[PDB]
RNA sequence: UUCAUCUAGACAGCCGGACGGUGGCCAUGGAAGUCGGAAUCCGCUAAGGAGUGUGUAACAACUCACCGGCCGAAUGAACUA
């Protein structure tokens, strides 16, 4: 729409049962963008543009929606084929309520088709087929009439595979058909496409035949028996000679007779068909070649614009009827409060229900207006309204803000629309936010709105790559543009690793590479180098300090006489959690450490410290016997086990699981000898003995990792896993559908590319999804510079700056 | 191995001047299962023996000095046959050994010997069950839930060979359209031979 | 609702695993955690031991049985006394079965069985119990059934 | 040179079967002949390995050992120089 009226726009608006919400999803290069262009066409990164359709009583009574008038608004959403970008499609679904499909007849249903469609059906969306490129099988493939007719049927049953498995048992019948109108065929390139109910149309202009019948004979087995006028059911032979299908003869015939004429130069057969179809010409068509006469009749005898629009105003829902069946799937509160009932009724007077889903940026870095979609009630421009954060719970002091909106905006292409107000059951963004919202939520006006579902996305951010500046001093630079990056592209996820390096995570490695991109030239400004994030391992015993480990103070006068222990990794889960918290009380604390995970109880009691920081998985012992002054080094002694403990001896890492008995303790008598300065060191040097006689190891992070994948791909799964020193868990299927899930650990270290690894094995059918599970210790020795454990200290060393030996045992020990 | 192959002589001999009848039965295309089924059917009334149809007849051929008349029995034992030997109520035996059939299922390379077809009916399979319907490019919906197909498809032609796509999507849907049992060429009995019916 | 009929292997007494009969049972409908512990209710006595499993399924209702199959009867004839499942790998069990059990275990296969006498399908199991690794009779498998062949081990042939 | 097969039908070739107990004992997340360790059984047998390969996540499905149907007189292997 070239201006037509700010407020017509919004008087438009105001009718919710002539409004249609979708979204347009395909294949990476199935021509989504081509064909949302050409709905465009005759109208004069996800933003979303609306579309104007009128329409004639005859077809707006044939509509299954409560619907009032014979004009049409239509909300489209561009939404992004590649499966590293399935965060921002689930993003429109979530904001939409339509689902144009669109499929190549050459390559057929593809990967991200199967996975799109998943979404849909998941989030309760009736799809709508368009099967395009059409052109392409006509020219490059020749398929003459009947193999094109055949890769439809293929196309449709293929899709109905999906929608069968997937489609909720709520409706049921929401299979899609060329019969019932549901599939469109055509080429948007060329900007012409059809449905067989639009030719049923076409043909009772002139045969006077019924449009309803019609259906079922246009498609299938169906046969209309010339020189005889018969509409027969099957082959029948024919008496010989068996005859072609209503589809070939009536629908594709006169496409192919065009294109076969027009393409071989027939100057004499062109306007004999033309004139035959009723077709309009310009002042300079006349005189046109191959290629372009072909482009220029096709969009005129059977307009893509028109067929389409009908298309979704018929069988695509409106507002008021699938927020019936699905406000019980996005709120997550019960089904009996007045805030999900007026999700249902969609009625713009109630409470407001606003979802926002994404921050659209301003041309402007910090403005990002919200982008949403109003559910309950209706919004004004300077209303007081109840921001919600993803975690808000209404019990308890959370995320919510107080704040009013500035403007509420129509988004179109490229450009922003102020309105007054908005009903509900639409497309609105606001102004005024994104210092009030980090990622989504949703905008409220009751006391009991609880906000609704997360919006769940199939995919996760699983490829990580650390990212610095070269500069030193740019560093706030690149701060500041990771976290403009976090808010603009929402499937980005930036954060700090364990080793102190800041952490890009992405779907995949093209959408990370993407965000990368953003980085260095648009985001941040700043050139910064990227690598591979620095696993951060532990330390940890296997053994009992073979023999006690002995240091002096720098004086002499004090001896510190320990051993370590390999403390259960049960117990060790169990401080982390907060089971065994060191601000308990000992003798009760003691308690349960004892009755309850089989350790000593009188050891349990003697506890002097947590490390490191105080409260880590790590223990300090006191084993002593009766000893004069052990209280008043007490202090000296937990302050050199937190520094113990946080720079371990083998490459400086944290331990974990280890525990130290100290035997013995041998102290001077006078304060003044046995003060911080020599008890915490001689402790350090002692502890760091004790552990390297207990067969020191390291451990690893281990990933816990779930995938989804269908049957066909759940080789590359195990194929993958094997070669990454994956450990599978378990397995399980999905009721009804094919889908395999795959727990398995896949350790951090062999964790890089691995999503990259797996998307080729398994075909990008995978989705893997990561999070940090627990450490495992390896077998191999980490002082064996030659080992597989050893050679992670030797390069973690040299990356560190220490030497690349590991001073050994004889050091931090005193023979005595 | 003449050890061995001189003791089918000695059993092939007991049998024959033992049993009055012999049931001399083409044994084509049957399997192993099959005749495992048919002479648990036969325990007892009758005992199988199959063997190398030139090692029968030179046993036949020198037994001949005993027992003349089974000369015979010779010119018949061509082909994939067996000697199944009763002294039982023959009709019966003849029932059982003829009624044993069982469908083979389709197999991909046999020549089919008529029409294979796929008529339109509930298959029963659940939906990922259609790429073998597409291969075939046989029309299906799902209906409740299940594959059904639309419309008549000859899937085989008769004369041509089932494909590996054909065989598949039969075996799938139990449509084998060829059964084998062990079929009788000659029935002898009271030194004479004489055809089943 | 049909003649269905399922044949899983699973330790006794234990309801199956998720893999191993949800995918199969239920695209007809039937719940797998109701199916689940009727195989365990068949089980009882085949506790610890993998078993095959009938499952004649009709109107959401799974008729669980335990199918005698020759491993399972004749470790479930020596009972087993419990198997540690951390013991070690290669999990042994032999024991000291009689002559009464085996006779009585193939009386169980005799009906599906293809024997002639009993006495084939007596030394059938026995060469099923040498897998199992069992000893018969403070004897090898083996030469029992040599020995049923030169008439020292009869069996009644009823 | 030696050892074998062969008119009681050898080798090659074409075609048919290649089973039952049994998903043999196991661990293995899964292993049903075919990731593996140990065990190489019995029945029906003309004959079939607790399986020579393909294949499966595992089943499935092909294939070959083994035996047959055709043919009809020779043939195979390992070595030596
Ligand atoms: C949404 O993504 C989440 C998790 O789900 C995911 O597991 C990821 O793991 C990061 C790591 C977390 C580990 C624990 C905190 C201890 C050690 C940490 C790691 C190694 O150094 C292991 C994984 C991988 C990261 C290193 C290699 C950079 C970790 C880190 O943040 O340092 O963390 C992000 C925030
Ligand atoms: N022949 C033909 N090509 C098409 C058609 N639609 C898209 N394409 C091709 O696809 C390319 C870009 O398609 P596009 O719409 O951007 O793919 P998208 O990623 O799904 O949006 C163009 O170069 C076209 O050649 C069609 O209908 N016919
Ligand atoms: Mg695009
Ligand atoms: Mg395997």
């Amino acid at each position: 729409m070239v201006a037509f009226t700010v407020d017509q726009m919004r008087s438009l608006m105001d009718k919710v049962t002539n409004v249609r919400n979708m979204s347009v999803i395909a294949h990476v290069d199935h021509g989504k963008s081509t064909l949302t262009d050409s709905l465009v066409q005759r109208a004069g990164k996800s933003t979303a543009i609306s579309l104007y359709s009128e329409m004639s009583d005859e077809d707006v009574k044939e509509i299954k929606q409560k619907t009032d008038g014979n004009s049409f608004l239509i909300n489209l959403i561009d939404s992004p084929g590649h499966v590293d970008f399935s965060s921002e499609v689930t993003a429109a679904l979530r904001v939409t309520d339509g689902a144009l499909v669109v499929v190549d007849t050459i390559e057929g249903v593809c990967v991200q088709t199967e996975t799109v469609l998943r979404q849909a059906l998941g989030e309760r969306i009736k799809p709508v087929v368009v099967i395009n490129k059409v052109d392409r099988a006509l020219l490059e493939l020749q398929v003459s009439k009947e193999d094109l007719y055949q890769t439809f049927a293929r196309t449709v049953e293929s899709v109905n595979v999906i929608v069968s498995t997937y489609a909720d048992e709520v409706l049921g019948d929401v299979q899609v058909y060329p019969a019932r109108g549901t599939v469109a065929f055509g080429s948007g390139l060329h900007g012409w496409a059809f449905t067989i109910r639009q030719f049923a149309t076409r043909y009772a202009k002139k045969f006077g035949v019924d449009k309803a019948k019609m259906m079922d004979r246009l498609w299938g087995d169906s046969f209309f028996n010339p020189k005889t006028k018969k509409w027969t059911n099957k082959d029948t032979d024919a008496e010989g000679k068996p005859l072609e299908r209503a589809f070939n003869m009536f629908i594709l015939d006169p496409i192919f007779r065009l294109f076969t004429a027009i393409m071989n130069f027939k100057k004499d057969e062109i306007p004999v068909l033309l004139e035959k179809l009723e077709i309009v010409l310009k002042g300079d068509e006349k005189d046109l070649e191959g290629k372009a006469l072909l482009k220029v009749v096709m969009r005129k005898f059977l307009p893509a614009a028109d067929a389409l629009l009908e298309m979704i105003v018929l069988h695509l829902p409106s507002p008021v009827t699938a927020q019936a069946y699905r406000a019980e799937q996005l709120y997550e509160g019960p089904a009996d409060d007045a805030n999900c009932i007026a999700i249902k009724n969609c009625d713009p007077k109630a409470d407001l229900m606003l979802y926002v889903s994404k921050m659209v940026p301003t041309s402007d870095k910090g403005r990002f207006y919200a982008f949403g979609r109003v559910f309950a009630g209706t919004v004004k421009s300077g209303q007081k309204v109840r921001i919600q954060g993803p975690n808000y719970v209404p019990g308890k002091k959370d995320d919510l803000f107080i704040k009013a909106i500035q403007r509420v905006v129509l988004m179109m292409g490229r450009f922003v629309e102020p309105i007054d107000d908005c009903p509900a059951g639409n497309i609105i963004g606001l102004v005024g936010i994104d210092q009030f919202l980090l990622k989504t939520g949703t905008l409220t006006t009751s006391e009991t709105a609880h906000n609704m579902k997360v919006m769940k996305f199939s995919v996760s951010p699983v490829v990580q790559v650390a990212v610095e500046v070269k500069n030193a001093n740019d560093l706030p630079k690149l701060v500041e543009g990771l976290k403009r990056l976090s808010k603009s592209d929402p499937c980005v996820l930036t954060y700090m690793s364990e080793s102190g390096e800041h952490i890009v995570a992405g779907t995949g490695e093209l959408h990370l590479e993407i965000c990368l991109q953003d980085l260095e030239h648009d985001h941040a400004g700043v050139p910064l180098k990227i690598s591979p994030p620095v696993v951060a391992y532990r330390e940890t015993v296997e053994s009992e300090s073979s023999q006690t480990a002995l240091s002096k103070s720098p004086n002499k006068h004090n001896r510190i006489y320990l051993k370590a222990e390999p403390i259960d990794e049960e117990v060790s889960l169990a401080i982390e959690n907060g089971i065994i918290n060191p601000r308990d009380d000992f003798k009760a604390r003691a308690r349960i450490m004892a009755d309850d995970y089989g350790w000593d109880v009188t050891d349990a009691r003697k506890i002097w410290c947590f490390g490191p920081d105080g409260n880590g998985p790590n223990l300090v012992i006191d084993q002593t016997k009766a000893v004069q002054y052990l209280h008043e080094i007490k202090d000296s002694v937990v302050a050199a086990f937190q520094w113990a403990t946080k720079e371990g001896p083998i490459f400086g890492e944290e331990m974990r699981s280890v525990r130290v008995n100290i035997l013995d303790v041998t102290l001077h008598a006078d304060a003044i000898h046995r003060g911080g300065g020599q008890i915490i060191p001689t402790m350090r040097r002692a502890t760091y003995a004790g552990f390297l006689l207990a067969d020191p190891k390291i451990q690893e992070p281990v990933f816990l990792v779930e995938i989804q994948c269908p049957e066909q791909a759940v080789g590359g799964i195990y194929s993958v896993l094997n070669k990454k020193r994956g450990q599978v868990v378990s397995e399980e299927q999905r009721p009804g559908t094919p889908l395999f899930t795959v727990k398995a650990y896949l350790p951090v270290n062999e964790s890089f590319g691995f999503t990259g690894e797996l998307r080729q094995a398994t075909g990008g059918q995978a989705f893997p999804q990561m999070v940090f599970d627990h450490w495992s210790t390896l077998g191999s020795d980490p002082l064996d510079p030659t080992s597989k454990a050893g050679e992670i200290v030797l390069a973690a060393r040299k990356r560190h700056g220490m030497k690349e030996e590991v001073p050994g045992w004889q050091e931090y020990y005193d023979k005595l | 191995i003449r050890e061995k192959k001189a003791e089918y002589f000695a059993k092939l001999r007991e049998y024959l001047e033992e049993y009055k009848s012999l049931f001399v039965v083409g044994v084509d295309n049957v399997s192993s299962q099959q005749m495992h089924e048919v002479r648990k059917e036969l325990r007892g009334r009758a005992v199988v023996l199959m063997g190398k149809n030139t090692m029968v007849r030179r046993a036949i051929r020198g037994f001949l000095s005993d027992l003349p008349d089974f000369e015979k029995l010779l010119p018949f034992v061509k082909g994939n046959v067996g000697f199944v030997f009763t002294n039982e109520p023959l009709t019966e035996i003849k029932n059982v050994i003829v009624s044993n059939r069982v469908a083979a299922p389709a197999r991909a390379g046999a020549v089919a010997p008529e029409d294979i077809w796929v008529r339109a009916v509930n298959t029963g399979m659940e939906p990922g069950k259609t790429s073998f319907f597409q291969a075939l490019g046989v029309p299906t919906k799902i209906a409740r839930g299940t594959i059904e197909i639309v419309s008549d498809v000859k899937v085989v032609d008769a004369g041509n060979k089932v494909g590996q796509s054909e065989a598949s999507l039969l075996n799938l849907l139990n449509i084998s359209p060829f059964t084998f049992g062990l079929t009788v060429v000659q029935v002898y009995d009271n030194g004479q031979v004489f055809p089943s019916s | 609702n049909e003649v269905k009929y399922l044949y899983l292997r699973a330790v006794g007494g234990e309801v199956g695993a998720s893999a191993a009969l949800a995918p199969k049972i239920g695209p007809l409908g039937l719940s797998p955690k109701k199916v689940g512990e009727d195989i365990a209710k068949a089980t009882k006595e085949f506790k610890g031991i993998k078993v095959t499993v009938q499952l004649k399924i009709q109107n959401r209702q799974a008729a669980a049985s335990v199918v005698p199959s020759a491993s399972s009867l004749v470790i479930t004839a020596l009972k087993e006394p419990p198997r540690d499942r951390k013991k070690d790998k290669n999990v042994k069990h032999s024991g000291n079965i009689q002559l009464d059990e085996i006779i009585e275990i193939a009386r169980q296969m005799r009906d599906k069985s293809f024997g002639r006498t009993l006495a084939s399908v007596t030394k059938e199991i026995l060469g099923t119990a040498q897998s199992v690794g069992c000893r018969v009779d403070f004897k090898n498998p083996h030469d029992i059934i040599e020995g049923i062949n030169a008439g020292e081990i009869e069996i009644p042939e009823n």
